[PDB]
């Protein structure tokens, strides 16, 4: 993906974060656990649920057959209007089936750009009080209970602190 | 300890397509194309189709004999005609701007049939003898129930002069036609004037028919040819009929009371006791998708019709093996 | 000591959708459809529209005598004319391929009438007593001016056999008529003879007209009626006509002397004393905008019609709150 | 956006950098002060600059109705040339206004990934010799005086130097 | 030591186009637009065109006599027609329908001409002296070679009643005339009964055409005209003629053996000897590209036509001065 | 570019590598080299060859004029018809230019996307054993002889180990 994070230096989904698209997977000595990022995985809801109602609705507008009758020696017409109405169906099954590819494209990158992104703000956080293993994961230098991991949930990780 | 960045993952086999990679495993899709009808024809909202059944609109409007069923036919959502009715023009012929009037029929849901020349009412010519095997009702020689095959009376056919006004508030939709026999000798067998015509004015109308004698190849055992003809009478107008012979004269005509969306739809399925939104030849729709690619030809609120196999919207992400 | 990386942000309101949210705010932003128009028909770069006013273009080309003012029209841009004018054919009847003859003025920018048929040319019948009350001037009974309803002369309507050349080099639109009366009576009082015709030749042409005698409705008073015919006589051609009565002689027919980029443009509106690059039904257009919205028969150098309300890009970037 | 720099990481614009679409804002014991990247905001005043003149040519040659009239006996061809127009209409106001909802998106994405790389940019150059904060901003691990921040923008931050 | 991630690039020059980079160079590319053609007119996948050269359709179905070379024509894959042939119609007329015939032939493969109606088989009329100047072969006055312009025979034109049934399996093509001459006195000339018709009836058809009788332009020195219809004989269909006289026979009518697809195509090109799988007005088109731009009116396996100038997508990458 | 590592941060390309779209050069003391990252190659060929075999065939249905003739009193069914052919024309050449826009701007930030992608894999895997000197390249801590080199290229670069 273009992103490089999802199937990428991530190499697969979690099967056990049931709450959300993107989150966090925690380890210390108290236990493990997957916790769901609200604010990125509702930011990724309202983009798709817009996408799929601009997309419904463009189409929205869009070529109407009408039944017409031509007699034995109007031959021309009622090709010409065979012609027309064909003609609008396969430009209208083009607009739908290109805008499907595209978009749904561009859905999947947009997923892979926001897990860079809550990776990128990690990461930007803990800066050199963890070791980036290459995987997603950041290995603590000092140890991080639940209430220190929870921080880096927040956006409150305090690096002065540790 | 260690905290890791992650995305979900299930266990969907839906699939998506893109440019560059077909057939892409996602966690969540949401199918846009609705594929599938209920294979019958329905009223729509209630309204009932008009179902000409085996005959055409043409049998339906002249009155053909077979196609008694639809004297007087209620308010319809749209018309369903076969692509080729067998009940057509009993006796054979044209009917002049047929596909022009069936044009005007996708505008109208109502008809309210009335008589403006009675059949009573033709003290000079006999008005009950127009009738051949070709049109045949209950084993015995009938007519187009709706205009009425004038002949002479005692050897004389004397020059019809009639008038009908509209004066009721809805357009008048007024059929007649002239009648093309085999030869000199039919002529004056049936009219007795040798050279003969009709002369039809509206306001706008000025027409003047003269029948055309021809030797032709029989058709439902005739070689004559009955020649239709039309035009919609406007509100406080009157229409003047003036005639030798050959003139097959209104009866009844048809009133204009509503017009509105309407559609002659061509369909070999008869009625399915059902009601739709949407409606195709093919069979009714309902669905909340935005497209679907059962027919290009609907009539009601329906999807946008696509000639797409399949249309697929990625929702969700990259699903993992 | 510090340095960061930053962008610009400013006070900017303006907003663009795209296809994942709508409303955005941006710092910088470049409408491109044109939603204005000054609400008035103008001059097309310097030449004035016809405005044919409440005349039809029927009315204007046989000289309908509330039409005067449209006698001998300069070069026009353009044509407009109104949904329903009042002065068509003031003496009721048929204009025959009158939408294929309108077809050929979005081509053309200029006529110049001139008298192929002189008035006092008609020695053998009367060519002053051809007027109806329909068509009324200053009070009097009047008619189209630009044919001749000739009738009968001492009791005697002569056959007549008149040929023009078109010797001039443009193309000549030329008019003619027929007359159709009431009755039998009417036809032996204007034009003597009982059964007649106009035959009417060219190199491609091959006419013979034969009057229709019904009786209709009362249209502006009268139940007969007068059909108009046209055909283009090329350059070097000539043609003939031949009548035994009925015959609405051409006196003055039209010389296409400029070819060009017109249209006939329906409206209601009025001139309105400008000027302009593009000019639509409603009004005219003036600006750089490659779309606008106002109405899709345009004409002269103007944006692209869209349906849209609103077309926006961003050319800045997401402004900060 | 996409690229995680504008309204991300960089929470929000410059009111006071007036003369350019990105650059620098520098704080040190002799001042502080906002600097437009010259080279990389002409490089998007050409590439949105072009996106519009070919939007604008693209759409050029289109569909124009004509009139055309027809009397009361030729109404199915008045219908067909009605739905014939209505039709093209139709077809390229969906393109025109798909167009710009494609494009603006990209034009807001195309300015985040130009913040992010010139972002990078800095980041690359300044290496270790200094704390990257998480919010734009890069703190010096030596005093950077005014030579020093224009050496950064130049592209000349000598490293082995300091 | 290091090791660094870096790209290809290489000595190409081709360019793309991008929405906001015009001519960027790139390592790759693919032109999808064939641009070129062979500039001749070719047999398609074997199948020779009917090239009907200085002839028209009408020339070739009437059987002009300068239009021998396409008496009995072999199977065709197109049809080829000049846009102003000069051997049309060689004595003056109209043919009726014209377009609508020529739309036919656009689903028509082969014809195989057939003699319905024996030029000997006219024992009352002379059938042998209906030849004109206006249609000369090898210096002399000839005629239509499938239609037989009947004259009368010492001083008598007696009624005409003939018929032809169609037993052949094929639908059958059958042309026959109508002759308007000058005037009265070239009527009793060549037909001897001043008033007269020609009756024509099938199943479908009742016509009844009469002459028409006007002074017209001389066209090829022929004032007269010859008006040409047509209709389409089903198989165990039969056609019966009636006329007084102005009747032009048919000799020969077409068989239509194979229908298929078919164009007329509008070229002054002549045949050049060649073979392809997309040929078009201009040349034929061997390639393996998606799109062209050669000319819209194609026939065979041919790309999509587009009006660009250039169509060339990327594959590679940004290639490096 | 998009992505900024085409002709961005890496300066330009490498007229060297012959056998891939994407690899590394590497230098030690045994000598110097161009190696094709033949994953991310074949990857590019696969994206490509599918974009263009989806656009030949998208446009396979598309709008085929048929010769239609008129006589000279049917002027404006003529003018109709020709109108309707050259419209539908006009849409599809629309159609093809602007997709092949559309598309060769993606398929240049495509081969962006994967050298960024291809040089962050190598970034997460040699971490801190490394300078990143900001141009495409990354000088080792320790020697690199050509088994060290092609365990880089491998995805196999013992961390721990150096
Ligand atoms: C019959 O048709 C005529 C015209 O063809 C029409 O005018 C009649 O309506 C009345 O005509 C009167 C003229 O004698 C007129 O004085 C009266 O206003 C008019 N009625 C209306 C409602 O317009 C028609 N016959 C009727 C209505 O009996
Ligand atoms: C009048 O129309 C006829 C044909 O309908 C036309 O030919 C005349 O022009 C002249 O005809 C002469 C034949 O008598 C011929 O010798 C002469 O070349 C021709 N003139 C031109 C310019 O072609 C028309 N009458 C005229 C021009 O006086
Ligand atoms: C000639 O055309 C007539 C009708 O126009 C057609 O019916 C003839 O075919 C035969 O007609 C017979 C009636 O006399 C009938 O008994 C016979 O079935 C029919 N033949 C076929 C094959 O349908 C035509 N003449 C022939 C075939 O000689
Ligand atoms: C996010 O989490 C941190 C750690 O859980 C929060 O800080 C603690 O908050 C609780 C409840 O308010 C207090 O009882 C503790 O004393 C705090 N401890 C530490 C170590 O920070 C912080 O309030 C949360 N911030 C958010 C949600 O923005
Ligand atoms: C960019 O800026 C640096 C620092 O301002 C420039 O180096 C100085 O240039 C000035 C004027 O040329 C000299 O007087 C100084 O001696 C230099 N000092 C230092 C500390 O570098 C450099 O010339 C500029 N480089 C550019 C624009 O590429
Ligand atoms: C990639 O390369 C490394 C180094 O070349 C490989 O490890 C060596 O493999 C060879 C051949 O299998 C052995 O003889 C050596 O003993 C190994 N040495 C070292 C230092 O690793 C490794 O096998 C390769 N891994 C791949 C292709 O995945
Ligand atoms: C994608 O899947 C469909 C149906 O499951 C299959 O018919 C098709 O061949 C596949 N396409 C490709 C390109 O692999
Ligand atoms: C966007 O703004 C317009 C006008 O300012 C408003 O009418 C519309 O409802 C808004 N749309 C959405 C989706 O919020
Ligand atoms: C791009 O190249 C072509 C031909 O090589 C040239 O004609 C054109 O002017 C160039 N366009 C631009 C925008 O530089």
């Amino acid at each position: 993906g273009l992103f490089g994070a999802i199937a990428g230096f991530i190499e697969g989904g979690w099967q056990g974060m049931v709450d959300g698209w993107y989150g966090y997977h925690h380890s210390n000595e108290q236990g493990s656990g997957y916790a769901a990022d609200k604010e990125s995985t509702q930011k990724a809801i309202d983009g798709v649920t817009n996408k799929v109602n601009s997309i419904i609705d463009k189409m929205n507008t869009q070529f109407e057959a009408v039944g017409r009758e031509f007699n034995n020696l109007e031959r021309r017409i009622e090709n010409l209007n065979k012609k027309m109405e064909d003609g609008f169906l396969d430009v209208w099954t083009y607009n739908a089936e290109l805008l499907v590819l595209m978009e749904n494209e561009r859905t999947l990158d947009f997923h892979d750009s926001n897990v860079k992104n809550l990776y990128d703000k990690v990461r930007l956080q803990l800066r050199d009080n963890a070791k980036e293993l290459g995987n997603g994961c950041f290995e603590f230098y000092h140890k991080c209970d639940n209430e220190c991991m929870e921080s880096v949930r927040n956006g409150t990780y305090d690096y002065p602190q540790y | 300890d260690q905290i890791c960045i992650g995305y979900h993952a299930n266990n969907s086999t839906e699939q998506v397509d893109t440019i560059m990679e077909k057939n892409v495993t996602v966690t969540h899709a949401q199918d846009i194309l609705e594929k599938t009808h209920n294979g019958k024809l329905c009223d729509l909202d209630g309204v009932k189709p008009l179902i000409l059944r085996d005959c055409s609109v043409a049998g339906w409007l002249l009155g053909n004999p077979m196609c008694d069923e639809f004297i007087n036919v209620p308010e319809w959502s749209y018309i369903v005609e076969k692509a080729n009715p067998v009940n057509d023009l009993c006796y054979p012929g044209d009917f002049n701007d047929y596909e022009e009037l069936k044009h005007l029929l996708s505008r109208i849901n109502h008809f309210e049939k009335i008589q403006i020349i009675p059949k009573s009412s033709w003290s000079s010519h006999e008005a009950s003898l127009g009738v051949s095997s070709a049109c045949p009702y209950q084993g015995k020689s009938s007519f187009f129930r709706n205009v009425v095959w004038l002949i002479k009376k005692n050897s004389t056919y004397p020059t019809i002069k009639r008038s009908y006004n509209n004066t009721n508030q809805e357009d008048l939709l007024v059929l007649w036609g002239i009648h093309h026999p085999n030869d000199a000798a039919e002529q004056t067998k049936l009219y007795q004037n040798p050279t003969t015509y009709i002369s039809v004015g509206t306001s706008t109308l000025n027409q003047r028919l003269v029948p055309r004698i021809a030797t032709r190849s029989k058709v439902n055992g005739q070689s004559g040819r009955m020649e239709f003809f039309w035009t919609i009478l406007k509100p406080n107008d009157a229409i003047n009929f003036e005639s030798n012979g050959n003139f097959i004269a209104p009866e009844y005509a048809y009133k204009i009371v509503k017009k509105g969306d309407s559609t002659i739809m061509k369909s070999e399925l008869e009625y399915g006791n059902c009601n739709t939104k949407c409606q195709t030849p093919m069979g009714a729709i309902n669905s909340s998708m935005p497209f679907h690619n059962i027919h290009p030809l609907t009539i009601g609120e329906c999807p946008k019709y696509v000639k797409s196999n399949r249309l697929v919207l990625a929702t969700g992400l990259r699903n993992s093996p």
